[PDB]
C-alpha cells in the first residue's frame, strides 16, 4: 500500500508540471 | 545578544494536517521557533521542519486548528528552541510545555540551553561500578542496577509497575556500606491523571518534595507536545548533573504514547516506514533520548534512567520493546501470570537481565560468591520450570527424586525469595543468606555452576 | 567556486550555483564548514549528505569546493588512538578544547605535525637505483611490539635522487624524493588515500592457517580461517559484542582494528578501561595489548550518515595494514544500523524503497564491502605476505531471521554462526545453536589438522552424531515420557547432556577459563569420546549375554567418575602447565580403564 | 552500413544514481551503444534506455563516479550493440564487459553479431529424444534430461551445489555406448561458462576443477567479481549466449552453456527499476522481468538442417529457502523442471543431497523405453517414486505416535527409505555411474519387498525380470 501510494503521488507532482 | 528586531509574515500559502506552510519567508532559519496569533486572539507555538526556496513548512506544537490563511500571524525567532532551566525549579510543578500548574511564576532561568543537547565526547567517560541498594530482593541479588545505568521495566496494563516505580524511588540506597540523597526527576507522558495523583501522593510519602523535578501531561492534552516534554526534562537532569554536582534519578513512563505521537508525525509527514508502520529515524530517537546519561571525568555526579514502558499484546517481538532492548543494556519484565498468581512484587526473574555484573558485583565490594550464587540460581531456576512442562504431562510417578527436588526448589523459590512486600526494605546479606538457604536443600554434588573452592567454604552449614 | 544554500531536511541539504560539482566529492557547508559529499546532481542544482546534524544551516550559506573524494590519512602514530567515523583523533580534540563536548565540525589535523619519530633507511637502496611503487625503504617504530613500515605508494616509480639519512623527522619532513620522467617529486611519511578505491593487489592466495578462537566451541564444531568471513546473526539479550571482546582480547594475530556502528560508549568504556591492564608477551618483554589495537568508536547519537563512512574508513585502515605484510583480524558491529541509515538517506531524497522498506542497491553494496577481504601476496621487492579477515555482527528486526539483510549476508559469508534466544537464556554462555550453523573450511584445514595433531576427525564425526541424535530423541522422548526407550538411548542422551553442560558450556569470564588452548580441548573430547564409547561397548556386550548393566547401576558405579569428568574443567591454564594437564588426563584415562575393567 | 563520422555531446544535465540523463541530443537511436569521457580521462561504456524528444536518459555499465555536468563527454555511434564473436574464443578469458583479463589479446572478430539475437522460428526446432548421461545416480534414471533440455538447479546458501555444477559438467557423456566405441569417442561437449556476481573463490575452484579436466580446447570463460560494478550484469549473460548461438548453430558443435547466480540478474534489473521509477510488481520487481527472463532462456534446443544443440543449466538460489519466492516461481514458469537441492539432506551429510520428491523432468516422457536405455524402466521410477512417499508418510506418522502403532508394512517401508537414502541418493566425488547399473541398482532396491506390495508395475514386467 505505501509503495502504490508513493507512486501514485510521483504520478499526481508529475501531472502538475504544468 | 542578539540585536536583530523580529519579523513577523502573514503569507500562509497552506494547512495539511498539522502543517502549515509559509510562502515569501525571507531567509529561512532551519530548526526555528515560532509563534503564532490566532484571530481570536489565543496564542500557540510550533518548531519550522522544513525549508526550501522562500517557502518553510512548520509543524506546530499543540495542534491545527482555526488557523485561518488571511488573518493569522506569524512570528520568527532566529534561534533554535532554548529552555529555562533552573536548580530552584526543585518541588514544582508543571504541564508539558514547561509552563506554571501551581501558580507558579514564570522560572527564573539559570540558562537557555538546547533542548535537542549535545553528544558527549568518548573519551570523556568513565564506567560505573557502584551497586545501589533497592530494597527488592529480585533486583539486589539477580539484576543489580548501577549507578550510571538506564534499565527500564516492560509492563502491560493493569500490572503493578507504579508500585515498583514508588519503591525504587523510595528505597534508593547504596549497597557500599556522609548523607546521600536522589533528586528525583519525572515526566508524564498523557497518563491518565490518577496514576499522576499517586505518584504525587507518593512522592509527598518519601517526605522530600524538596527534591522532586516534577513534569505532567494528560491524555486529553495535545498528542504532540509529548515529543518535547522528556527532552526538556532530560536537559534539566543534564543541568543538575554536569553543573551543580548531585545525583538525579531520572525517571520517565508509557514511552508507548511517545512512540504513538511519533508514529502519528511520521504518518504526516509521510516518510519512509518500517516494521509495523513504525518511522525509520524512531531508533534514532529513541538513541538521543536514552544514551543521555551516565558520568563523566572530573564530576561526582552521575545520570539513572529507570524509563518504564507499556508492552501491547504482551508480545515481546512487538518492535517498541526490541528497539528499546536493543538501545539500552537492561530489562526486568514484570509478569501478568504472577499477578494473577496473587503475589508480590511479581517479577519474572528468567527472562530479566542486567549487564552490569561485570564490575558492579564481586570482591572488595560485596563479596567473593556473589556471582556464582546467581548463576547457580539461574540454572536451578530454568530447569526446574523444564521439570514442571515435563510433569504438566508425564505425572508424578515416572519422575525421579532429582524432578521432586527441582519442584519443591521451585516451590521454595518463588514463596520465599520473590515475595518481598511493600515496605520491608532488605540488605545485600540477607537476600545473599537467603539465596544460600534456599540452595542448601540440593547436595553439593549436582551444583555444577559453583566452584570446588566456594562451595566447600560456604555450604556445610 | 562556491555555492549558496537553498533547501536542508535533516541530513541532506539541496544547494544551488553549484555548477562545478562531481558526485563523492568533498564539500563544506555554513559558518561551521560540515563536511559532506555530493549524491546527486540535476541543472545548477545538487544535494549534499552531510557527517554532522545539521541545526544551524540557514539558506544562502557559503559552499566551499574542494577537488579531492573521501580520504584518509596512514602512517605512524594511528596506532593506539581513537578516531570517529570521518577520521578525528579524540584525544586531541579533547586536549584542545578541555572540555567533554564534540564541537559542531572541528577542523583537526588526522594525524599531529608535533612528534618527532626516529627512521632507519632501507640500507640496500642508493641515489640513483630504480625503484616500484609498492617497496618498503623505510622502518619506524611506532612501539617496541610492532615497526611500522613505509613503501612508495602505488602509481609511482622511477629513480631515487635523495633519501633522508638515519635520524630523526617529523612528518613535515620530507623523506624521499623520486623522478621517472624527468620530474622530481617529493614523499614524505604520511598517504594520502581515497576510502572508497581498492589498493591494488599482486595475486589471490587461498587459507592455508587457522583463526586462533577462545571457545572450545566455535573452534572444534565451527573454526574459522585466517582471513575468511564470518557472520554472527543474533537477537537482543545475548550481547555478542561480548563474543567480540573475547575475539579482540585473544588472537593469535598481529593487528586488531574494532570499529562501531551506533553502539553505546559504554562498550568503548570496557575496551578502554581494559586493554591498558591486559598485557601479553611474543619473544621477550612484556607490552600491553593497547599497542596492537586501533579504535573508531562511533555511538548512535552520533549523526547518521557517518556511519557509512566509518565502516569505509575502517576497511582502508585494515588494507593499509594489509599492505604492510601481516595478518589483520577485525570484527564491524551492528551492519544493521549501517543498512538503517543508508534506508534513510535513500528515504529522504525520496527514492522508490525495493524490499522491506531499504533500498535497492543494499546487496550489491554489501556484497563488495564483504569482499575487501582473503589472504594475497602484497606487491614488492622484499615479497611480504598479508591477510585480512573480516567479522560483521547482523542485528535481526525483532529476531526474525527472514529479513533481506540477513539473507544477504548470509548469501555472501562463508562462515555462519547462530544465536538463539532461549539459548541466551538458559545463561548458556555462548548461545551457538549448532543446529543452523555451519562452516564450508573443515576441509581446507584438515590438512593443517592432520599435520599437526594427527587425530580430529574421528572425535569431530562422532561428535556431530550424537547431537544430531540427541536432537532427533529430544522432542521423542517428550512425546513418550522416556518409557520404551533402550539403554543405547540412555546411554546416548545422558552423554549429549554431559558434553552439553561442561564441553559446550564455557564461562569466559571466570579466571580459570578465560581461553582455552586447542591441545586440553582435544584433550577433553578424546576422554569423553572414550568413555562413551567403552560404556557402549560394556552395555552392549553385557545385555547381548546377560547381566544387562543398565544405566543406574553404571551411574552408581561412576558417579565419582562422572563428577571428575563434569569438574575437570577447572584446571586455570595459566597456572597449570600443559604437561601437567596432559598427565592428569591420561591420568583420568587409565582411572576410567580400571573402573570398567572393575566392572568386567 | 553506417559510413558517417560520429557525433559527440556535451549537456549532461543530471546523475540519478546508476542512470545518466542529457538534455539536446538531436535524432537518437534506442537501444544505442554511447561512450563516455571523464574528467580524469578514463573511458566508459553505457546504453541508451529512455527517450523523449531530444531528451534521453543512458546507463553506465560500470556506475557513475567523477562525472561532471560539463567536464565529460559523450559520444553516439548511432548502431544497435554489436558484439564480437569467433570460433578462436575458445581457451580464451574475459570480464563482464568482454574485455581481455588473462593476458590475452583483444578479441579479434569473425563477424558482428546482434546482442539481442533473433526470435528463432519454431518450425525448424526439432524436437529433443536423445538422452544424455549425467553419471550422478539422482537425475539418471530419475529425472534424466536429453541433449537440447533446458533444466535449472535450484540450490541456497551455503549448500554445495557449485561442484554439483562441477560434476555435471565434467561427467558429460551420451549412452549410447551399445554400439562401436570409436563413433561413440569421436563426440565431445564444449562448455561455455558465465559467471555472475560469483565471488573469487568460487571462480578459482572452478578454474582449477577445469584445469584439472584439461579442458580448455573447448571451454569459453567470462568472469565477473564482486568487487566489479554492478550494471555489467545487465548484459553479461547474453553475451554468452549470442556466443554459445555461433558456436552451435554455425560452427556445428554441440554446445552446453552455464548461467550462475541468476537471482543477482533480477536484484541488478530490480536495482535499475528503482532508478528508473516505473510501476513496480510484487515484491518491488518490474513486470517485465518475467518477459526478460523468457528472452534469455529461450536460446536452446537444436534446430533443423544442422546438427549441434543447445543444452542451458542454470542455477539459481532461493533465499530463505522458500519456493512461492517470486524468482524461483517465473523461473519455474519458464524452464521445464526443478531438482530442489535440500538443506535437511545436507544436515545429515548425504552428498549430492538432491531431493526427488518435488523435482520433476517433463521431456522424460518420450526420452527413455525400449531401444533408448531400457524396456523396462519409467514404471520403475514411478513404483520407487510412490514408495518414497508414502515411505515419508509413515515417517511422519511415526514421529506424531511412535513406532508402536506401526505395522509390519511399516517397518518394511521404514527400511526402504533407509536403503534408499543409503545407495541410491549416495554417490560419491568421481562415482561415475552408468545407466544400467543405476537400474540394476532400482531393481535391487525393488527387491525387498515381495511381488503383492507393488501396485504401479506391470505383472508380466515383474514376471520377466524380478525373479533373477
Amino acid at each position: 500500500f505505501y509503495r502504490l501510494k508513493k507512486i501514485q503521488e510521483k504520478k499526481k507532482i508529475i501531472k502538475e508540471k504544468f | 545578544y542578539l540585536s536583530q528586531p523580529r519579523l513577523t509574515y502573514k503569507t500562509v500559502s497552506g494547512v495539511n494536517g498539522p502543517l502549515v506552510i509559509l510562502d515569501h519567508v525571507k531567509f529561512p532559519r532551519y530548526a526555528e521557533i515560532v509563534h503564532l496569533t490566532l484571530p481570536d486572539g489565543t496564542k500557540r507555538s510550533g518548531q519550522v521542519l522544513e525549508v526550501s526556496g522562500s517557502k518553510a513548512v512548520v509543524q506546530v506544537f499543540e495542534g491545527t486548528s482555526g488557523i485561518d490563511a488571511k488573518k493569522t500571524s506569524c512570528e520568527f525567532t532566529g534561534d533554535i528552541l532554548r529552555t529555562p532551566v533552573s536548580e530552584d525549579m526543585l518541588g514544582r510543578v508543571f504541564n508539558g510545555s514547561g509552563k506554571p500548574i501551581d501558580r507558579g511564576p514564570v522560572v527564573l532561568a539559570e540558562d537557555f540551553l538546547d533542548i535537542m543537547g549535545q553528544p558527549i565526547n568518548p573519551q570523556c567517560r568513565i564506567y560505573p561500578e557502584e551497586m545501589i541498594q533497592t530494597g527488592i530482593s529480585a533486583i539486589d541479588g539477580m539484576n543489580s542496577i548501577a549507578r550510571g545505568q538506564k534499565i527500564p521495566i516492560f509492563s502491560a496494563a493493569g500490572l503493578p509497575h507504579n508500585e515498583i516505580a514508588a519503591q525504587i524511588c523510595r528505597q534508593a540506597g547504596l549497597v557500599k556500606k556522609s548523607e546521600e540523597n536522589f533528586a528525583i526527576v519525572f515526566a508524564a507522558m498523557g497518563v491518565n491523571m490518577e496514576t499522576a495523583r499517586f505518584f504525587k501522593s507518593d512522592f509527598e510519602e518519601n517526605g522530600s518534595m524538596d527534591n522532586v523535578c516534577l513534569f505532567l501531561n494528560l491524555a486529553n492534552d495535545p498528542t504532540i507536545e509529548r515529543i518535547i516534554t522528556p527532552r526538556l526534562a532530560l536537559t534539566t537532569a543534564e543541568f543538575l548533573a554536569y553543573q551543580c554536582e548531585k545525583h538525579v534519578l531520572v525517571i520517565l513512563t508509557d514511552m508507548s504514547s511517545y512512540a504513538e505521537a511519533l508514529r502519528e508525525v511520521s504518518a504526516a509527514r509521510e516518510e519512509v516506514p518500517g516494521r509495523r508502520g513504525f518511522p525509520g529515524y524512531m531508533y534514532t530517537d529513541l538513541a538521543t533520548i536514552y544514551e543521555r546519561a551516565g558520568r563523566v571525568e572530573g564530576r561526582n555526579g552521575s545520570i539513572t534512567q529507570i524509563p518504564i514502558l507499556t508492552m501491547p499484546n504482551d508480545d515481546i517481538t512487538h518492535p517498541i520493546p526490541d528497539l528499546t532492548g536493543y538501545i539500552t543494556e537492561g530489562q526486568i519484565y514484570v509478569d501478568r501470570q504472577l499477578h494473577n498468581r496473587q503475589i508480590y512484587p511479581p517479577i519474572n526473574v528468567l527472562p530479566s537481565l542486567s549487564r552490569l555484573m561485570k564490575s558492579a558485583i564481586g570482591e572488595g565490594m560485596t563479596r567473593k560468591d556473589h556471582a556464582d550464587v546467581s548463576n547457580q540460581l539461574y540454572a536451578c531456576y530454568a530447569i526446574g520450570k523444564d521439570v514442571q512442562a515435563m510433569k504438566a504431562v508425564v505425572g508424578e510417578e515416572a519422575l525421579t527424586s532429582d524432578d521432586l527436588l527441582y519442584l519443591e526448589f521451585l516451590q521454595k523459590f518463588e514463596k520465599n525469595f520473590i515475595t518481598q512486600g511493600p515496605y520491608e526494605n532488605r540488605t545485600v546479606y540477607e537476600t545473599l543468606d537467603i539465596g544460600w538457604q534456599l540452595l542448601r536443600i540440593f547436595p553439593k554434588e549436582m551444583l555444577k555452576r559453583i566452584p570446588q573452592s566456594t562451595l566447600s567454604e560456604f555450604y556445610p552449614r | 567556486t562556491f555555492g549558496y544554500v537553498h533547501g536542508v531536511s535533516g541530513p541532506v541539504v539541496t544547494a544551488c550555483d553549484m555548477a562545478g560539482a562531481a558526485m563523492y566529492e568533498l564539500v563544506r557547508v555554513g559558518h561551521s564548514e560540515l563536511v559532506g559529499e555530493i549524491i546527486r546532481l540535476e541543472g545548477d542544482m545538487a544535494t549534499i549528505q552531510v557527517y554532522e546534524e545539521t541545526s544551524g544551516v540557514s539558506v544562502g550559506d557559503p559552499v566551499l569546493r574542494t577537488g579531492k573524494p573521501l580520504s584518509v590519512e596512514l602512517g605512524p602514530g594511528i596506532m593506539g588512538a581513537i578516531f570517529d567515523g570521518i577520521q578525528r583523533p579524540l584525544s586531541d580534540i579533547s586536549s584542545q578544547t578541555q572540555s567533554i563536548y564534540i564541537p559542531r565540525g572541528v577542523n583537526v589535523s588526522a594525524l599531529s605535525r608535533d612528534i618527532k619519530w626516529e627512521f632507519i633507511p632501507s640500507k640496500n637502496l642508493r641515489v640513483g637505483s630504480h625503484i616500484t611503487g609498492g617497496d618498503i625503504y623505510g622502518i619506524v617504530n611506532e612501539n617496541s611490539l610492532i615497526k611500522h613500515k613505509i613503501m612508495l605508494p602505488p602509481r609511482n616509480r622511477g629513480s631515487v635522487t635523495y633519501i633522508a639519512p638515519p635520524g630523526n623527522y617529523d612528518a613535515s619532513d620530507v623523506v624521499l624524493e623520486l623522478e621517472f620522467e624527468g620530474v622530481k617529486e617529493k614523499f614524505s611519511m604520511v598517504q594520502v588515500w581515497p576510502v572508497r578505491q581498492v589498493r591494488p593487489v599482486t595475486e589471490k592466495l587461498p587459507a592455508n592457517h587457522p583463526l586462533l578462537t577462545g571457545q572450545r566451541v566455535l573452534d572444534a564444531l565451527f573454526p574459522c580461517v585466517q582471513g575468511g568471513t564470518t557472520a554472527i546473526p543474533g537477537a537482543f539479550g545475548c550481547g555478542k559484542t561480548v563474543i567480540s571482546q573475547s575475539l579482540s582480547k585473544y588472537s593469535n594475530s598481529d593487528v586488531i582494528i574494532y570499529v562501531g556502528c551506533g553502539e553505546r560508549g559504554n562498550e568503548m568504556s570496557e575496551v578502554l578501561r581494559d586493554f591498558p591492564e591486559l598485557t601479553m608477551e611474543v619473544d621477550g618483554k612484556v607490552e600491553s595489548i593497547m599497542k596492537r589495537t586501533a579504535l573508531v568508536a562511533n555511538t548512535s547519537n552520533m549523526p547518521v550518515a557517518a556511519r557509512e563512512a566509518s565502516i569505509y574508513t575502517g576497511i582502508t585502515l585494515s588494507e593499509y595494514f594489509r599492505d604492510m605484510g601481516y595478518h589483520v583480524s577485525m570484527m564491524a558491529d551492528s551492519t544493521s544500523r549501517w543498512a538503517e541509515a543508508l534506508r534513510e538517506i535513500s528515504g529522504r531524497l525520496a527514492e522508490m524503497p525495493a524490499d522491506s522498506g531499504y533500498p535497492a542497491y543494499l546487496g550489491a553494496r554489501l556484497a563488495s564491502f564483504y569482499e575487501r577481504a582473503g589472504r594475497v601476496k602484497c606487491l614488492g621487492n622484499p615479497e611480504r605476505e598479508g591477510s585480512v579477515s573480516i567479522v560483521g555482527a547482523v542485528s535481526p528486526p525483532g529476531g526474525d531471521f527472514s529479513d533481506p539483510v540477513t539473507s544477504a549476508t548470509l548469501g555472501i559469508v562463508q562462515v555462519f554462526w547462530g544465536l538463539d534466544k532461549k539459548l541466551a537464556q538458559r545463561k548458556h554462555f555462548p548461545s551457538v545453536n549448532w543446529l543452523i550453523s555451519y562452516s564450508k573450511y573443515m576441509r581446507a584445514l584438515d590438512e593443517y589438522y592432520d599435520k599437526h595433531f594427527t587425530e580430529f576427525v574421528p572425535l569431530r564425526t562422532k561428535a556431530k552424531e550424537i547431537l544430531q541424535e540427541e536432537e532427533d530423541l529430544a522432542e521423542i522422548v517428550q512425546l513418550v515420557g522416556k518409557a520404551s526407550l533402550a539403554e543405547t538411548d540412555k546411554i546416548t542422551l545422558e552423554v549429549a547432556k554431559l558434553i552439553k553442560d561442561d564441553f559446550l558450556q564455557q564461562n569466559g569470564y571466570t579466571p580459570y577459563d578465560r581461553f582455552c588452548p586447542f591441545y586440553k580441548t582435544v584433550g577433553m573430547l578424546s576422554n569423553m569420546i572414550s568413555f562413551y564409547d567403552m560404556a557402549r561397548r560394556a552395555v552392549e556386550t553385557t545385555a547381548q549375554s546377560d547381566n544387562k548393566i543398565t544405566w543406574s547401576i553404571i551411574r552408581e558405579h561412576m558417579g565419582e567418575i562422572l563428577y571428575k569428568l563434569s569438574s575437570m574443567k577447572f584446571k586455570d591454564p595459566v597456572k597449570d602447565g600443559e604437561a601437567k594437564i596432559k598427565a592428569d588426563y591420561a591420568q583420568l584415562l587409565e582411572d576410567m580403564q580400571n573402573a570398567f575393567r572393575s566392572l568386567e
